[PDB]
């Protein structure tokens, strides 16, 4: 029946106010001196990175800036028939590797980074010691489509999801007190990922 | 391949 779209009053304030200008997406946009050198941020569109189609190859590339305060909001825009076996999309410290060999969900592999794999409908962070959570939390009878929000509450600690407009809840707490950059992993030849800022509240 | 890559690609990366 009715789907729940309430969500927290902080993100309800935020998105109230009109989105980001160009000058403050482009300072938050996609970072070409902290990349895979698979990937390159296009030319003509300083939002949108693109991976070359190298075989057994996992690459990351991190926003231009790291966040320690505030809440923080942006748009990924990740076309699904480019997503491959592995699509990550999270944030992390500035110590995150941003390259691994052979296919994997990389975000979310250490515990330098958090990240939501959108095919496997799970969160990682140090992956390699903890098992995945999966989210949103299934109750009923979950695809992420080509578009949908970030939101990173770094006065709070955590890190949240909203999907065609419907706040998917708290995916990581324990964010308090560090740098995190947005961060995406992929796999796919030719992928195309945008990510537009949206706006940040000092609350 | 599966995820639409291919070997004759280099992988600057890698080197």
């Amino acid at each position: 029946l009715q789907a729940d779209f309430v969500k927290p009053a902080r993100i309800d304030i935020l998105l109230d106010m009109p989105p980001a200008s160009r000058d403050l997406q482009l300072k938050h946009s996609w970072n070409s001196e902290d990349r895979s050198l698979n990937i390159f941020v296009k030319e003509d569109d300083k939002l949108t990175f693109h991976r070359h189609p190298v075989a057994q190859s996992t690459d990351c590339i991190r926003g231009k800036v790291g966040l320690t305060k505030g809440l923080h909001i942006w748009e990924i825009y990740w076309p699904t028939r480019q997503r491959g076996t592995h699509a990550v999309v999270g944030v992390c410290t500035a110590d995150a590797p941003l390259h691994s060999v052979g296919y994997q969900s990389l975000v979310g592999s250490t515990e330098q980074s958090w990240g939501w794999d959108l095919g496997r409908n799970k969160l990682y962070h140090d992956s390699k010691n903890c098992a995945g959570v999966t989210y949103p939390a299934i109750l009923k009878n979950f695809l992420v489509p080509d578009k949908f929000l970030v939101a990173l509450d770094m006065d709070e600690g955590t890190l949240s999801f909203i999907v065609d407009q419907q706040y998917l809840g708290i995916a990581f707490r324990g964010l308090r007190g560090k740098k995190l950059y947005p961060i995406v992993s992929a796999v796919w030849g030719h992928c195309e990922i945008t990510m537009r800022y949206i706006g940040g509240l000092v609350d | 391949d599966i995820n639409n890559n291919n070997n004759i690609v280099e992988d600057v990366e890698r080197k």
